[PDB]
RNA sequence: UCUUUGUAAAGUGCCUUCGAAGAGUCGAGUUGUUUGGGAAUGCAGCUCUAAGUGGGUGGUAAAUUCCAUCUAAAGCUAAAU
RNA sequence: UUGACCUCAAAUCAGGUAGGAGUACCCGCUGAACUUAAGCAUAUCAAUAAGCGGAGGAAAAGAAACCAACCGGGAUUGCCUUAGUAACGGCGAGUGAAGCGGCAAAAGCUCAAAUUUGAAAUCUGGUACCUUCGGUGCCCGAGUUGUAAUUUGGAGAGGGCA
């Protein structure tokens, strides 16, 4: 099998192949659109991995987003409050550049389910990734039981909703001692938590 | 009930108990606990010493059942046995005989010594025991073997 | 969030029960909760399964 | 897979491959299995070989 | 590996008999196998090493194996993952020397 | 604020607690609507108990190991010693628990037996046969109930040989915290010459 | 009710050889935010960036032994709410 | 020049799909200050209001890279409790969970990573017919840069005996 050696060389990124094209790549795909469909995935083991099928319905969209923190969105910097809130610079982002990336190109692809997205390039400026869409109206997809579940109602927008992998990984879905903030929803825990819970026979 | 309460009564008169010189303002101390070091230090000491500081060691992640450990003595150590059987073997007090006692299944962790059994065999299973616990379980004749 | 129901101890509540069903035999209880009973033969009065 | 086996008595292997990294491996795995190896020029030749239209690998 | 019947010590616990179940497959997951190490391999002999692995070579030929685990503690994460970096780098050596 | 002799409360409401406030006046609709749904799903599922077999499971912490309650389901080994399949167990009515692991001979026993007479009291109706309509019973967990094993009779002979169990108990304390200064004390003197 | 199809499909006993398991990811540093999480709970930016008896966790930072427990970086799923 | 392939376009090409509304509850982002501290800047109010994006009849979570340290439990959720506790906190004002336990409900699983290689076994569409949420033929097309069958760690695969 092939995706095993894909797999291993595309692990060995500092070597001087997988960094000459590197090179080449975010090169051609910074000439390209911002957000531009991609014949195929340049990462056919990844994207297999992930779950993209290669028939028909499956599309890939290259994105780049920017990087670094996210500026307070202010004039002049006036915040208007407390000293902790006086902060503008080097503020962060909740949310990681892969699900910016993602919305960005469920946005453009509305009509398509985002199934996930992975990492192809980055440089200075750009992070580079690669979108797993699904057709949920393409009747390959509709039929064929392995895929009827992108096109049940209940997962529109799963990128928009933090419903993919990098969502979960955001949300800080995960089970352990580390997660008890959020482990089945950090908002849904604190209404839990901070609930006033009164019996008929009070206590 | 309201017609029982005191506002009842003080329907009529100006200030509602509240007094004319001295009204009843929003928050003349502060809200809470304020200024318990400045102006209500002199009840903190007087009614809560100690409040104020910290002195032992920490322990994070601190689970209460490893400490779990009920406590029985001795005088209560024969109302575990079943009320029933409690003259039998109370006149039946011999070895070879003796009732075992599981305290651990009663629901008690370590057996104290509060004193004066009376002087029959009993077999005392605990997992922790008193030095005068077990010394009187062997002066009474029984044992104390430990479980876990 | 005002307190509607109200708990009592299950003891008392059958303590206050029995007494309730000890008042049934009393003839002089029972007329002065007004209940016409003064030409029932005797209280407390009973029934065969027939009923 | 037939490689690894040593089941393949000649491989020819298309430079047009789109992401090299697909074949970039072919030439040294089959030398380490030594089976005889071509780069052979077009994978749009292979795909006729083979009644499709590209293959990159006979 | 039994405990001792008593509430307290090293061992402490009730003494029950052991029956040792038998292993999940779930605990074989680091084990290695021979795809995986034909795999790699053959990978190895196309990608090449990277450039703080070459200066991990130069450090242990030339300073020392504690500088190379210095260096390669700062390049990886952490001490143990140094040492097993300097550990393979080592054999890297040793495998140039005796082909 | 602060007040004549009274203790210290911690009454946690300034927040807009009163945004959050549940009381519970459907505690007694919503009891109603349990019991329906149980009596329209046992009525779906008409000859079926309502419920799974549940194992017996020792409870985990210090504090509740001396308690024996019902558990997941019945470990892949029970099942193999019962003398069935995990899927068929799943399907005909035992609950199974594939990451439970059981290094214990006597809960392996008493799960054993408990399967055993499991299949021993169930009837299982046939794919294509004749129905023998069988009067379901709503419970597996009160048709086999959780029995807490007895561990030693009500009067047995006293033996006693003097350990007064309470140097026992210290002494293996202090063994346990002096055996690491012990050991180390051993290496030394064995590395000094 | 017709529909035998199908030397079709599935499960179990013994032994042998294997047993692939997700990478700019884990992890580390630092920054901001957040948490009850305290030499740093989660999240995010940036820099470095792995391995295969490996990896994570085991609520005090670190180096040396072990041990226990799971198996991430992919996915679906009614009910109680 | 017999024509392909790849990549990128154009069509009032054939068929679809998204947008907006409502938004009590749900999933995220973003994000205050009044207020409290008898002043106030950390803190608090509050991971709240306001703003933005996205669902459903529920949503989310979910079958352990979990909890534990026990004689071990065994997906998730919710309730009673743990507990105003461990802990955080100008250690001030304040804040503040989780394991075990008892319950309600309980349900489990499938992909990537394997050569079908004695036969791409797979699927959209066009056309035709029929008993039309579809079925069956033929035809292009997609697809080997991998669609079917088999396997998912609880295992499982291959080869023998039975």
């Amino acid at each position: 099998g092939a995706y095993k050696y894909l797999e291993e060389l595309q692990r060995k990124k500092q070597s001087d192949v997988l960094r000459f094209l590197q090179r080449v790549r975010v090169w051609e795909y910074r000439q390209k659109n911002v957000i531009h469909r991609a014949a195929r995935p340049t990462r056919p083991d990844k994207a297999r991995r992930l779950g993209y099928k290669a028939k028909q319905g499956f599309v890939i969209y290259r994105v780049r987003v920017r990087r670094g923190n996210r500026k307070r969105p202010v004039p002049k910097g006036a915040t208007y409050g407390k000293p902790t809130n006086q902060g503008v610079n080097e503020l962060k982002y909740q949310r990681s550049l892969r699900a910016t990336a993602e919305e960005r190109v469920g946005r453009r692809a509305a009509n398509l389910r985002v199934l996930n997205s992975y990492w192809v390039n980055q440089d200075s400026t750009y992070k580079y990734f690669e979108v797993i869409l699904v057709d949920p109206q393409h009747k390959a997809i509709r039929r064929d039981a392995r895929y009827n579940w992108i096109c049940d109602p209940v997962h529109k927008h799963r990128e928009a909703r933090g419903l993919t992998a990098t969502g979960k990984k955001s949300r800080g879905i995960n089970k352990g001692h580390k997660f008890n903030n959020t482990k089945a929803g950090r908002r849904k825990t604190w209404k839990r938590q901070n609930t006033l819970s009164l019996w008929r026979y009070r206590k | 009930p309201s017609r029982f309460t005191k506002t009842r009564k003080h329907r009529g008169h100006v200030s509602a108990g509240k007094g004319r010189i001295g009204k009843h303002r929003k928050h003349p101390g502060g809200r809470g606990m304020a200024g318990g070091q400045h102006h209500h230090r002199i009840n903190m000491d007087k009614y809560h010493p100690g409040y104020f500081g910290k002195v032992g060691m920490r322990y994070f992640h601190k689970q209460q059942a490893h400490f779990w450990k009920p406590v029985l003595n001795l005088d209560k150590l024969w109302t575990l046995i079943p009320e029933d059987k409690r003259d039998q073997y109370l006149k039946s007090a011999s070895k070879e005989t003796a009732p075992v006692i599981d305290t651990l299944a009663a629901g008690y962790g370590k057996i104290l010594g509060k004193g004066r059994i009376p002087n029959v065999p009993v077999i005392v299973k605990a997992r922790f025991v008193s030095k005068l616990a077990e010394e009187k379980i062997r002066a009474a004749g029984g044992v104390v073997e430990l479980i876990a | 969030w005002r307190k509607w129901n109200v708990k009592v101890n299950h003891n008392e509540k059958r303590y206050a029960t029995a007494s309730a069903i000890a008042a049934t035999a009393v003839a002089s209880l029972v007329l002065a909760r007004g209940h016409r009973v003064e030409k029932i033969p005797e209280i407390p009065l009973v029934v065969s399964t027939d009923l | 897979a037939l490689i690894e086996n040593k089941k393949a008595k000649l491989v020819l292997i298309a430079n047009d491959v789109d992401p090299i990294e697909l074949v970039v491996f072919l030439p040294a795995l089959c030398k380490k299995m030594g089976v005889p190896y071509a780069i052979v020029k077009g994978k749009a030749r292979l795909g006729t070989l083979v009644n499709q239209k590209t293959s990159a690998v006979a | 590996t039994v405990k001792t019947g008593i509430a307290i010590g090293l061992n402490k616990g009730k003494k029950v008999t052991s029956m040792t179940p038998a292993p999940k497959i779930s605990y074989k997951k680091g084990a290695a196998s021979n795809r995986t190490k034909f795999v790699r391999s053959l990978v190895r002999e196309i990608a090449g090493l990277s450039p703080y692995e070459r200066r991990l070579i130069d450090l242990i030929r030339n300073s020392g194996e504690k500088r190379a685990r210095k260096v390669a503690k700062k390049r990886l994460g952490s001490f143990t993952r140094a040492k097993a970096k300097v550990e393979e780098m080592n054999n890297i050596i040793a495998a140039s020397r005796r082909h | 604020a602060i007040s004549k002799n009274l203790p210290i409360l911690k009454n946690h409401f300034r927040k807009h607690w009163q945004e959050r406030v549940k009381v519970h006046f459907d505690q007694a609709g919503k009891k109603v609507s349990r019991r329906n749904a149980r009596a329209t799903r046992a009525a779906k599922i008409a000859p079926r108990p309502l419920d799974l077999l549940r194992p017996v499971v020792r409870a985990p912490t210090v504090k509740y190991n001396r308690k024996v309650r019902a558990g997941r389901g019945f470990t892949l080994a029970e099942v193999k010693a019962a003398g069935l399949t995990a899927a068929y167990a799943r399907t005909i009515g035992i609950a199974v628990d594939h990451r439970r692991q059981n290094r214990n001979q006597e809960i392996f026993d008493a799960n054993v037996q408990r399967l055993k007479e499991y299949q021993s009291k169930i009837i299982v109706f046939p794919r294509n046969g004749k129905a023998p309509e069988a009067e379901q019973v709503l419970s597996a967990a009160a048709t086999f109930p959780i029995a807490q094993p007895a561990t030693d009779v009500e009067a047995r002979a006293v033996q006693d040989n003097g350990e007064s169990a309470f140097r026992t108990l210290r002494l293996a304390r202090s063994e346990k915290k002096f055996r690491g200064i012990r050991e180390k004390r051993a290496r030394e003197k064995a590395e000094a010459e």
